């Protein structure tokens, strides 16, 4: 809940897994930019661009 | 707006049924007033046996109109008299040429125009029996007909049926009342053929519901009688 | 004592035939 | 979660009958219509109230609709 | 004062008509069943007697008669010290845990 | 051939609903008339004048057919 | 006790209970069917296409 | 030897269903509604095949099949009524359900109730797309509006108004996508009442109590059987009294004429059963605000398990919170009746009261008289 | 079955209907062989029973 | 659209119009032709191995 979740312990589980959580955000982001071909992200993308 | 009263139909009653004399009546007032300029394709003279006319009249009635169809051996569209297959005949070969025929509004389908219209038969009544005299201050352009039972409070068609308008086969009066009357009840007939199926279909089940529930329920409450009637007691040490 | 115990009357729930005491319930239990 | 470990229960007694020696419907009227309307008067008090208030909401919104559609000497 | 407003709520509330102590209509959380196992075999027997008769009795609709029902100044918190224990149990553990 | 709807009607347009529908209806009439041009149209007391009328006759009529 | 003989001739065994509903089935549907219909063209005698065509 | 019943594997699964199931004894009617949900969906599904087996997906004969149908199809007519009359009779059993899952704390059973939202869910999807079917006026511009408001989704939302058509609007393609989705949709409501049986199953359901009943529980064969057919038939009843006696009832008879797009109706209005969340929809100004309202309006069902803070489960023994329950169950009549009615004054102030009246209760008049409730029990 | 007349209208709506509605059975249909096939395991090629190498 | 005058007609739809029709009608085609060889050679397997004894 609310307090329960907030220790010194908990914020601790929170930064170990941080970095994982987060990356696993931009793969996340670049699949979608991919699947969708979201062409406001690909253009900028170097050699990927031709393909439009 | 003023919308339909509740005149008391002799089908209104909640297992009665349409009067097939004023069926047959009204479907003669369709032929003969608004089959020149109404539609209604949906149904066809196949219907009408059983419930209006015999057979030998259903097939008097079909021949005595002329139906194109077909493309011959040269390939030419040829008219032959009706036949029971056939639908009933459209008046204009083609929407538009309907709607440039009359103002340029369309007659809407006369198949579904009871089911289509929030008050059924009622409102087309009041409808028929409504054309009025323009009030005090409301302007009328000349090809357009003032009745308070449509929306707009301007309808685009002349008035259809009136005293002596027609000639019933039987020989009651052909007053404009009852032509509207059995007209409407036509086209009640017309949207909903099942009708009187339907009741013949509800009384049956009705008696039925009088006779599956109190003995399903007793069966239940036979089935529950022992638990309903379960006595407990506490002994403790 | 298991000996103290009775079954509770149901004469407000038994059926017209089974319902005195001094009758075999066998002559009644076809027509139930 | 199936009959013969569900719980743990003692000293209970239990009775009852079987459904081809006593009534099915055993006084369903002498004691039925005063059940309802014991169970009425329960209820009637915290049921009603809140539809009481949608009734009159409801006739007053139809009226003033109808209201507002008249014209408004002018 | 509110004792008057208590009292009025709980000859409302319903499971005074139901021969149900106050402790018998608690829901059943993780807590509730740890206390309830934690309770002493006559308490327990006595509780599961009130609840199957409780459920009897709806299951019929037939309210408990008028005289014996649970009254305000009779009603005992059997539970109430076995649920302070198990909640104080489980607040440590979770300080613990943090 | 007169026509059973015309004196359903008639008898129907003498009840006091129909009475102060109207003279509702001959106040509008008046007042529309009188002035030049203005978007008040007596359609709305027609309706209620209507609305009398045609129940009145509804509650009759289906009996003279 | 009609009730009694009933079940002891043709209710215990569930196969000649089987063919008691299997057989009243048809008399029921008949009557039934009769009963109905008949209320049915009595409450609408007249405006049927059964009740006026003889006159057609 | 062993049991049959209870040894081969189909028949096991049926024994621990619903032949030797224990079930609480007070179980009142309002779960009788939880079977008859299930009967309403066969009722349904069969219905709907022999539809489909008349139907002509396309906007030329769409309107023309269903006629044919009607009229010459033999007892064609009443299983179209049926399967109208049984759809609105599925949400009005929807409704009783939902109800009673939220009054006596049966929430409390989350995998269930989330299996059910989405249940929920794909019910409404399922009415929404059926609807279009027979291609009436009022079919196509509530089909043009509802899919219209998808519009108001930022970026992608335009496109997918032009995805779900199937091109610019509502055309043939999108009548006939929406027949093959509304074909597969049913049997997907099946598998997940299978699987929203499995998780009740495994804990069992709630009396009306909310006590646990498992020191007196019964057999679901001998007793639950019956009285779910004497429910079904009770339904029937009603079912069938609207079939056969006022056909188009709740369908408004705008349906019965051809879709024509070059004539918007007088009023545009979804199915009794849609009128309360389109009117809370309506009652937001913002169009992506009236969207989220009204997605809301029915995912609230998924926040209860959490509201919920009184100490005792069901509802029986919290008269404040039945009152409260009572004001909601008014509150959502209110919603279907302004719903109906065009928006003018003063169904636009009535409207927008009772939307936030709807939150309100649901999010905080509950939790609170909740937290007074234990408050008012010593605990 | 065949709706009268011959293969017509009517036929082939009713065989689109059932073409429709039959895969789902067959999907169900399934998963009872699969439930009838896993309390008996598999049959190896050689035919014997295989409980010792599982 | 299963109606009878246009079946066809919208078959052809499908494989000309839709955008990669025509992929998904022989998709549909051929792997029905598959599924009926898997399930010739799934029957000649149980055939075979005896597994027809379940
Ligand atoms: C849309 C919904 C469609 C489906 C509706 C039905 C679904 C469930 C059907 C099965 C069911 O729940 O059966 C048990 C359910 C309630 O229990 P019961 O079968 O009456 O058994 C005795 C009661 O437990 C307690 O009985 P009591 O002590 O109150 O006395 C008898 C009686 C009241 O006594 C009377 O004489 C009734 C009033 C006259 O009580 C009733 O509830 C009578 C109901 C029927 C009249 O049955 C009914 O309610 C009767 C059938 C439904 C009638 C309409 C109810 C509204
Ligand atoms: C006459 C004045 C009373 C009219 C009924 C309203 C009322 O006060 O009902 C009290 C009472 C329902 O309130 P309650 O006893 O506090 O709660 C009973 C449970 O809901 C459990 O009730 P139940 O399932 O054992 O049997 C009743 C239930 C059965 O409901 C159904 O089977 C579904 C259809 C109704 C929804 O229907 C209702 O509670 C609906 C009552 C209003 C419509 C009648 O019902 C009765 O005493 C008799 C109901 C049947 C009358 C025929
Ligand atoms: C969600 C964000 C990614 C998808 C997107 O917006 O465009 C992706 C791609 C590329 O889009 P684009 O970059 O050509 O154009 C973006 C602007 N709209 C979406 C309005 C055309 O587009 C699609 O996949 C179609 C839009 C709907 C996607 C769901
Ligand atoms: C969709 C869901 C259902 C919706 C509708 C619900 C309401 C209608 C259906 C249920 C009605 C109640 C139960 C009816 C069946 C029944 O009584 O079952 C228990 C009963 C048993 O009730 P019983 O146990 O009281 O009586 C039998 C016991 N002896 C023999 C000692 C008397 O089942 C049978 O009787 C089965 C008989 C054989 C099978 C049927 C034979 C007749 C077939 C006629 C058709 C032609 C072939
Ligand atoms: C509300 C009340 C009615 C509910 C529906 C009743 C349907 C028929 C029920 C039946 O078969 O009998 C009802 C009644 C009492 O039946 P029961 O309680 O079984 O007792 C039988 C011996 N006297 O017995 C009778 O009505 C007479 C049976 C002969
Ligand atoms: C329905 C009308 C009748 C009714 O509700 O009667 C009251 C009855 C009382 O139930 P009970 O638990 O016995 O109350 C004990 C109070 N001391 O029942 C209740 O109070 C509970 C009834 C509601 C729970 C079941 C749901 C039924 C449908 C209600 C409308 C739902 C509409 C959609 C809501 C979302
Ligand atoms: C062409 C069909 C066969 C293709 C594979 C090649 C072949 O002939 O395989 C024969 C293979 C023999 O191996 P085995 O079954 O282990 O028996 C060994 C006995 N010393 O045995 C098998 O492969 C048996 C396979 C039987 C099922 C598939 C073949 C029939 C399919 C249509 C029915
Ligand atoms: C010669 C032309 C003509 C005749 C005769 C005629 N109509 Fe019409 N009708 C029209 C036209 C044009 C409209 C379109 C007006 C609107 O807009 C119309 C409109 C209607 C409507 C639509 C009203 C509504 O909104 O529901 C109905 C119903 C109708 N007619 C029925 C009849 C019946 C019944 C008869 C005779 C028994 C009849 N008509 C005779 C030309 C005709
Ligand atoms: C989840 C259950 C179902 C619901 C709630 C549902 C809902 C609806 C609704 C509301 C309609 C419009 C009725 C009307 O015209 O007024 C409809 C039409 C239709 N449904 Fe369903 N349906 C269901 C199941 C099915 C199934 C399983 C099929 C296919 C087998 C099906 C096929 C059809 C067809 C062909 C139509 C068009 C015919 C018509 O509109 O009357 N339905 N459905
Ligand atoms: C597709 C329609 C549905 C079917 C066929 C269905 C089926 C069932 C059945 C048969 C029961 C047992 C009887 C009962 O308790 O009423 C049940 C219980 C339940 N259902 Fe549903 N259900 C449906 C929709 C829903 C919905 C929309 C919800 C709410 C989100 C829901 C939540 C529940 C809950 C909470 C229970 C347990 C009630 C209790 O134990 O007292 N179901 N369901
Ligand atoms: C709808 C098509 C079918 C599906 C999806 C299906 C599914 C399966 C699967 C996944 C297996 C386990 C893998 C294997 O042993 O091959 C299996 C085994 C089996 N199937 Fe099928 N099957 C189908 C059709 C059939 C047919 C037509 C038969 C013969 C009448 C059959 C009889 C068997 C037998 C005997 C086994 C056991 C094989 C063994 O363990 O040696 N199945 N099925």
């Amino acid at each position: 809940m609310l307090s329960r979740f907030l220790g010194p312990r908990y914020r601790e589980l929170a930064r170990n897994w941080i970095p994982t959580a987060s990356m696993w955000g931009a793969v996340g982001a670049v699949g979608l930019v991919w699947a969708t071909d979201w062409r406001l992200i690909l253009d900028w993308v170097p050699y990927i661009n031709g393909k439009f | 707006e003023l919308h339909a009263p509740s005149y008391p139909w002799s089908h209104r009653g909640l297992l009665s049924s349409l009067d097939h004399t004023s069926i047959r009546r009204g479907f003669q007032v369709y032929k003969q007033v608004c089959s020149s300029c109404h539609s209604m394709d949906y149904v066809a003279y196949r219907h009408l046996v059983g419930v209006c006319y015999t057979e030998e009249e259903a097939k008097a009635l079909a021949e005595e109109v002329e139906v194109q169809d077909g493309p011959n051996e040269d390939g030419e569209m040829f008219m032959r008299p009706g036949k029971l297959s056939d639908y009933f005949p459209k008046p204009y070969p083609n929407p538009e040429a309907a709607r440039a025929a009359n103002n340029g509004a369309l007659p809407p389908d006369l198949s579904y125009i009871v089911r289509a219209r929030h008050g059924g038969e009622d409102y087309v009544f009041s409808l028929l029996t409504g054309y009025c005299e323009p009030p005090t201050g409301v302007s009328l352009r000349e090809g357009l007909y003032f009745n308070p039972y449509f929306p707009g409070q301007a309808i685009a068609m002349a008035p259809p049926i009136y005293n002596e308008v027609l000639e019933f086969d039987d020989g009651t009066p052909a007053t404009m009342s009852q032509v509207a009357k059995d007209v409407c009840t036509f086209l009640r007939w017309a949207s909903e053929p099942e009708h009187d199926h339907r009741k013949r279909m509800g009384l049956k089940m009705l008696m039925m519901m009088g006779l599956l529930l109190p003995l399903v329920y007793a069966m239940k409450r036979h089935k529950w009688s022992v638990l309903k009637s379960r006595k407990l007691a506490y002994r403790p040490p | 004592s298991h000996t103290d115990i009775r079954v509770p009357d149901f004469s407000d729930y038994r059926r017209a035939e089974v319902l005195d005491s001094t009758k075999s319930s066998k002559e009644s239990s076809d027509a139930r | 979660r199936e009959f013969g470990h569900l719980t743990r229960m003692r000293h209970v007694i239990t009775y009852s009958l079987s459904p081809f020696e006593q009534r099915a419907f055993p006084h369903y009227f002498t004691k039925g219509i005063p059940n309802v309307l014991r169970r009425t008067r329960a209820c009637i008090l915290r049921v009603a109230p809140p539809f009481v208030v949608f009734y009159l909401v409801y006739t007053w919104g139809t009226q003033e609709f109808e209201k507002s559609k008249r014209k408004n000497p002018a | 004062w509110l004792e008057g407003i208590r009292k009025w709520y709980y000859n409302a509330a319903g499971f005074n008509k139901l021969g149900l102590m106050r402790d018998d209509t608690i829901y059943e959380d993780d807590d509730v069943k740890e206390a309830i196992r934690r309770l002493p075999e006559n308490l327990y027997n006595d509780r599961v007697f009130r609840i199957k008769r409780a459920l009897d009795l709806t299951m019929r609709q037939q309210i408990l008669p008028k005289e014996q029902w649970t009254k305000y100044e009779e009603d005992k918190f059997y539970l109430e010290p076995y649920l302070k224990e198990v909640i104080r149990e489980r607040k440590e553990r979770e300080e613990w845990a943090k | 051939l007169v026509d059973p709807l015309t004196t359903v009607r008639e008898q129907c347009e003498q009840i006091e609903k129909c009475i102060k529908a109207r003279e509702r209806l001959e106040l509008c009439d008046q007042r529309v008339s009188s002035r030049s041009q203005t978007e008040e149209d007596c359609t709305e007391e027609l309706f209620d004048f209507l609305h009398a009328r045609d129940h009145c006759v509804a509650h009759k009529l289906f009996n003279s057919l | 006790t009609l009730t009694a003989r009933l079940y002891s001739l043709l209710f215990r065994r569930t196969s000649t209970f089987a063919l008691t509903i299997a057989v009243g089935a048809l008399f029921f549907e008949r009557a039934f069917d009769q009963g109905a219909d008949a209320i049915y063209e009595h409450i609408n005698q007249g405006k049927l296409w059964k009740h006026i065509k003889h006159k057609y | 030897m062993t049991n049959i019943r209870k040894s081969h594997p189909l028949m096991k699964i049926i024994n621990n269903a619903f032949i030797d199931l224990p079930a609480p004894s007070n179980i009142s009617s309002w779960w009788n509604f939880g079977s008859l949900l299930g009967i309403c969906l066969i009722l349904q599904i069969l219905t709907g095949l022999f539809l489909a087996m008349h139907y002509t997906s396309d906007t030329t004969t769409a309107f023309s099949s269903v006629t044919h149908i009607c009229r010459d199809v033999n007892y064609g007519w009443v299983i179209r009524y049926l399967h109208a009359n049984g759809a609105s009779m599925f949400f009005i059993c929807l409704f009783i359900h939902v109800g009673r899952g939220l009054y006596y704390g049966s929430y409390m059973f989350l995998e269930t109730w989330n299996i059910g939202v989405v249940l929920l869910f794909t019910v409404m999807a399922t009415a929404f797309m059926g609807y279009v079917l027979p291609w009436g006026q009022m079919s196509f511009w509530g089909a043009t509006v509802i899919t219209n408001l998808l519009s108001a989704i930022p970026y992608i939302g335009t496109d997918l108004v032009e995805w779900i058509w199937g091109g610019f609007s509502v055309d043939k393609a999108t009548l006939t996508r929406f027949f093959a989705f509304h074909f597969i949709l049913p049997f997907i409501i099946t598998a997940l009442a299978a699987v929203h049986l499995l998780f009740l199953h495994e804990t069992g359901s709630n009396n009306p109590t909310g006590i646990s009943s498992d020191m007196d529980k019964i057999p679901f064969h001998p007793y639950y059987t019956i009285k779910d057919i004497l429910g079904a038939l009770f339904m029937m009843l009603i079912l069938l009294i609207l079939v056969l006696f006022s056909p188009d009832l709740l369908g408004d008879p705008d349906n019965y004429t051809p879709a024509n797009p070059l004539n918007t109706p007088p009023h545009i209005k979804p199915e009794w059963y849609f009128l309360f969340a389109y009117a809370i929809l309506r009652s937001i100004p913002n169009k992506l605000g009236g969207v989220l309202a009204l997605v809301a309006s029915i995912l609230i069902l998924i926040l209860m398990p959490m509201l919920h803070t009184s100490k005792q489960r069901s509802m029986m023994f919290r008269p404040l919170s039945q009152c409260l329950f009572w004001m909601l169950v008014a509150d959502l009549i209110t919603l279907t009746w302004i719903g109906g009615q065009p928006v003018e004054h003063p169904f636009i102030i009535i409207g927008q009261l009772a939307s936030i009246l709807y939150f309100l209760i649901i999010l905080v008049l509950m939790p609170i008289t909740s937290i007074i409730e234990n408050n008012l029990l010593k605990w």
